[PDB]
């Protein structure tokens, strides 16, 4: 699982 | 005029359930706080229940809590469950208003008779009986287990008069003020823990039993009572 | 005979003017120059009574300096407890167009009035608990602009029919009526001894009255517009008048002339209320510019600003003991300053 | 370069947006909730600017996250609460915009009903319902936000079908329904106002309506567009890399609506304009 | 017609033209003396301490 | 805090009652009656049924009106006219049977307290105006009226004279003619009030 940028 | 007539007593088997209702007419009952005060066949007054205006806050005594409930069309109900032998008394109806400068406990009903076959501010009326002649000044004393001078500067000692064969009347409220209609001869004083009501120019109609009550925090515990018997 | 009457009136006016001019040997400003100034009087808001929903037109204190009564335009006269910011009573009014209120010195009655041409007396110590209309006075043709309590039985009122009347709250009849103003009367101040009172009408003239004989005693002039407020000095020997000409003027009863003009070139909004301090040293005046100024009564100087109102202040009043100042504006909020 | 051009643009726009939105929302909320009373008209502005202020105050958290990697040097419960708060404030903003459009259309078309049954209490009730709906739709964020891997604030999906469901509900209820409701309401407003009874407000109403709807479109379309673009097929293709790169600018555009809203909505009434001028 | 009003105005002016007057110097001195005597009893021109202030 | 709690409860209860009463009162529509003496205010306030201020209330198509008549105040208007700053509209009635009213309209239109409130104009006694027009020219009141001596043009000129007194672009002056024998006054007032309500609500939100 690649890291996710915040928001969504 | 104001009227508080009530009924619902009689002879009750132990463990039975009764309902006492207080009829009010002649005043704005919707905006007054109604209490319940009882008197044993020989003992003094003892507070029972209190219901606020709008059914907001209801308080019950330690010996009453859990078993008895009160409720309010201009009628006050007091549901009574699990009647025990200690509940024999004469139950009275009392109205009260609380605002700045108000006169709580002003009017008392005619009462009804019922027969069944640790932080309290204890008050003592040391003199059980006081013989006094007409035209002579007397003194009625009272005490308290805790200071009754609140931080706001108001002492909360209420003096009551129970004429022989009649409902109690409010004579002095807030330990210094005189109730409506009370003759000017009465005057009450005191400070902090000890209080005194001075009766000057005694008349025939002032003979009776005088009572002491506190209002700093519930429950409202009364005194034993001083009998101002004639001569 | 009209010419003779006019000549007599002109001669009498000239005689009064000359007599008043001869007695002005010195002014207050030339006398109180060597007293140290009051400095800065920085008052901060202590309480903010937020109960109303519409404009507030009047506010009066009780004699105990704890209770106050506000008569707003929402048709409600809520009696206020200042210390706890609590509502103690809520008296709905028959006519919602009310522009005056009065608290009895004993504290048992509250008066009200407005565009109904009728003064209403409410009993706050009824046996039944609620508040009832004890009496409804009638007899004014114009609107009732002010009402003050002499005692529990007599009430004196000022109305827009160019007449002020003395009433008896028992029989509800005008015991004595006062005439002489040429226009609407919109202010009234009862003397501390309750034997005299003065009225400021919209004809730009102030008059002194005697309650007993019912005759006008003195007439004060000097304003270029309608007088909107009036108030006695604490000693009862002088009084202050605020007008719509942005000026507050000080008169003397005995000297019978003007003494000081409380005006600033920067001020243009009118005055709606004038009140003094307990020692008679300050003069708090309510302007329509959304703020109240504190004037030095002895040197005609400003001493501070009681800013904080979003709209015009319509009523001002200080307590009897002088421990607080009350302002009531159209923003529906009343403020206590100390 | 240490930062990619898209990352640089996203960071700079985030900083500018955070500063401007903090200032504007603070001023609007302060003025409306202190200087003036809460009438029926100002309730909507109060709640929308509150949501925008919360979004702008949460934005520096995004700024701090978007520096090196985003391994969240802040904890687990905070990792479980911050995204939920961010999504809550953003979607509360869009829902309150839709509610404002509905209220305006209802005022125009049925004046008697609004005059006779609409007051401050009803506005508070419907606004609270809007807030509750936003909280409910953000409940999945709270129950799935977690520092799962932590070796990274992974989004829990315990290709995931629940991810499909979440994206579908987000897109539908956050873009399609509000857009149609707002467009229909403003179109009906202008159509009714083109009935010759409105000779002094048709131009201003038309300009405001077109500005509001076009700003909403250009602010929120990239968000869900890339949300569904990166969710289809393996992003191994150049298109997948491209959409991953634009994701930062996409969330930046989504956030900037919070700062754009106050000028377009609250700073329109003459009374509010005068109050803001006086307060400054 | 207006003869009665003219007579009333003349009588009122005659009554108001005979009040005894004192020089303004004495009035100003009396006002100053009243303000000086009660300076200590005015809590507005001197900030009352928070202990004595009931609105604190 | 012994019996101060009960005082706090009482204060909260009466505060809640104040709020409820205010919300109940805020629904009503408030109009203000104005006009010269015997202009026809009494006729149109009695045709809608139901010495101080006289308040008349009636409900018409889900709206509760409150007509406030202040004709009994024989004093200066400027000392009590600010009481009605929040009225929705002003009903101004002119008796066409008789220039003494144009000045009053000019005074009330440019008043600082009524720079945003709409003014509704009713003209009464149409038959009387026609009879007077036949009997006497309509140029006696207005010397500068160079036009035909007919009712139709005279009414238009009167309306123009009264409407030209407006100076604020943010207000409207509705007009109407009455014949003292029709019941359309209620419908006219209802339509005008709905228009004014729409305008005020749109202006409050900033969409105007």
């Amino acid at each position: 699982f690649k890291p996710m940028p915040l928001x969504r | 005029d104001v009227q508080l007539v009530e009924s619902g007593g009689g002879l009750v088997q132990p463990g039975g359930s009764r309902k006492l209702s207080c009829s009010a007419s002649g005043f704005a009952f919707s905006s007054f706080g109604m209490h319940w005060v009882r008197q044993a066949p020989e003992k003094g007054l003892e507070w029972v229940a209190y219901i606020s205006s709008g059914s907001g806050t209801i308080y019950y005594a330690d010996t009453v809590k859990g078993r008895f409930t009160i409720s309010r069309k201009n009628t006050l109900f007091l549901q009574m469950t699990s009647l025990r032998s200690e509940d024999t008394a004469m139950y009275y109806c009392v109205r009260s208003i609380y605002y700045y400068g108000s006169s709580p406990f002003d009017f008392w009903g005619q009462g009804t008779t019922l027969t069944v076959s640790g932080s309290d501010i204890v008050m003592t009326q040391a003199t059980s009986s006081v013989p006094v002649t007409p035209g002579e000044s007397v003194s009625i004393s009272c005490r308290s287990s805790k200071s009754l001078l609140h931080s706001n500067g108001n002492t909360y000692l209420y003096w009551f008069l129970q004429r022989p064969g009649q409902s109690p009347q409010l004579l002095i409220y807030r330990m210094s003020n005189l109730a409506s209609g009370v003759p000017d001869r009465f005057s009450g004083s005191g400070s902090g823990t000890a209080f005194t009501l001075t009766i000057s120019r005694l008349e025939a109609e002032d003979v009776g039993v005088y009572y002491c009550m506190q209002h700093l925090e519930y429950p409202l515990t009364f005194g034993a009572g001083t009998k101002l018997e004639l001569k | 005979e009209l010419d003779q009457l006019r000549q007599e009136a002109e001669q009498l006016k000239n005689q009064i003017r000359d007599a008043r001019k001869a007695c002005a040997d010195a002014t207050l400003s030339q006398i109180t120059n060597n007293i140290d100034p009051v400095g800065r009087i920085q008052m901060r808001t202590r309480r903010t009574l937020r109960g109303h929903l519409a404009k507030i037109y009047a506010m009066h204190w009780g004699t105990d300096s704890r209770l106050l009564v506000s008569a707003s335009q929402d048709g409600k006269l809520i009696i206020w407890d200042s210390y706890t910011t609590n509502k103690v009573h809520a008296i709905p009014l028959r006519s919602s167009w009310v522009m005056t209120c009065a608290y009895a010195p004993s504290g048992n009655y509250v008066a009200c009035g407005g565009l109904d041409n009728i003064c209403s007396i409410y009993n706050l110590k009824t046996r039944e608990g609620n508040v009832r209309v004890s009496r409804e006075l009638a007899g004014h043709t114009g609107y009732l602009s002010c009402c003050r309590f002499l005692d529990d039985n007599q009430i004196v009122t000022s109305s827009g029919d160019t007449t002020c009347a003395l009433w008896d709250i028992e029989t509800g009849q005008q015991t004595t009526t006062f005439t002489g103003h040429t226009g609407d009367v919109m202010s009234l101040s009862l003397a501390p001894d309750t034997r005299l009172f003065v009225s400021g009408a919209c004809d730009a003239s102030a008059k002194l009255w005697d309650v007993r004989e019912g005759m006008c005693r003195q007439t004060f002039t000097g304003h270029e517009s309608d007088i909107n407020a009036i108030c006695f000095f604490p000693n009862g020997n002088a009084f202050a008048t605020g007008s719509d000409d942005a000026t507050c003027r000080l008169f003397d009863l005995r000297a019978d002339q003007e003494l000081m003009t409380y005006s600033h070139d920067n001020i243009i909004c009118g005055i709606t209320s004038v009140s003094f301090s307990k020692s008679g040293r300050l003069l708090l005046a309510g302007y329509d510019d959304f703020n109240c100024n504190v004037w030095d009564a002895l040197k005609a100087d400003r001493a501070g600003v009681l800013a904080g109102h979003d709209n015009r202040v319509s009523c001002l009043g200080v307590t009897d003991d002088g421990m607080a100042v009350a302002t009531g504006s159209w923003d529906s909020f009343l403020k206590i300053w100390n | 370069p240490l930062f990619q051009p898209q990352d640089i643009a996203s960071m700079v726009i985030l900083g500018l947006t955070c500063l401007l939105g903090l200032l504007g929302n603070g001023l609007v909320l302060w003025v409306a909730g202190v200087k003036m009373k809460t009438t029926v008209n100002t309730v909507w502005f109060l709640h929308l600017t509150l949501a925008d202020f919360l979004c702008c105050l949460s934005l520096p958290f995004s700024l701090a996250h978007l520096i090196l990697q985003g391994h969240w040097p802040y904890g687990l419960f905070l990792c479980k609460l911050i995204p939920s708060i961010i999504i809550l404030n953003m979607f509360a903003s869009v829902f309150l915009l839709t509610a404002i459009s509905l209220d305006r259309c209802l005022i125009v078309h049925k004046p008697i009903w609004c005059q006779n049954h609409r007051n401050v209490r009803t506005a508070f009730a419907i606004c609270g319902c809007v807030w509750v709906v936003a909280f409910v739709m953000c409940v999945p964020v709270f129950v799935y936000r977690d520092l799962f891997i932590m070796d990274i604030c992974r989004y829990n999906f315990d290709v995931p079908t629940p991810l499909m469901a979440i994206t579908i509900t987000r897109l539908v209820v956050g873009f399609l329904v509000p857009f149609f409701i707002m467009v229909i309401c403003y179109s009906l407003i202008v159509f009714r106002m083109r009935k010759t009874n409105f000779t002094k407000s048709r131009n201003k109403t038309f300009r405001v309506a077109v500005a509001v709807v076009t700003v909403f479109f250009i602010c929120w379309t990239p968000y869900h567009l890339v949300g569904v673009l990166l969710l289809i097929t393996d992003p191994e293709s150049s298109l997948g890399e491209a959409v991953m790169s634009w994701d930062h600018m996409s969330i930046a555009l989504a956030s900037a609506n919070s700062c754009f809203n106050p000028f377009l909505y609250a700073l329109l009434g003459k009374d509010f304009r005068k109050k803001a001028r006086q307060s400054i | 017609a207006s003869i009665a009003q003219a007579r009333k105005l003349v009588e009122q002016l005659k009554m108001e033209a005979n009040i005894d007057r004192i020089k303004v110097s004495k009035a100003a001195a009396d006002l100053m003396a009243y303000c000086e005597a009660h300076a200590k009893e005015d809590p507005l021109l001197t900030p009352v301490p928070a202990s004595e202030n009931p609105f604190r | 805090s012994a019996e101060e709690r009960a005082a706090l409860e009482r204060s909260k209860a009466i505060e809640k009652n104040l709020k409820e009463d205010g919300i109940s009162a805020a629904k009503d529509v408030k109009l203000l009656l104005l006009g010269a003496d015997n202009s026809g205010k009494s006729t149109i306030v009695k045709q809608m049924k139901i010495t101080g201020i006289v308040e008349t209330h009636f409900t018409f198509k889900n709206l509760h009106f409150r007509l406030f008549d202040v004709g009994g105040q024989r004093s200066e208007r400027k000392k009590w006219i600010h009481c009605f700053e929040d009225v929705t509209a002003i009903i101004f009635c002119v008796d066409l049977s008789d220039h003494e009213s144009l000045m009053l309209f000019d005074s009330i239109c440019n008043n600082k307290f009524f720079i945003d409130t709409s003014i509704i104009l009713f003209l009464n006694k149409k038959d009387l105006f026609g009879e007077k027009i036949k009997k006497s020219p309509l140029t006696i009141c207005f010397p500068e009226y160079t036009g035909p001596n007919t009712y139709e043009d005279a009414a238009a000129y009167i309306q123009a004279q009264f409407e030209s007194k407006n100076r604020s672009p943010n207000k409207e002056i509705y007009c109407h003619m009455t014949c003292a024998t029709d019941t359309n006054n209620a419908q006219v007032i209802f339509d005008a009030v709905t228009d004014i309500i729409i305008a005020n609500n749109l202006r409050g939100c900033g969409l105007y």
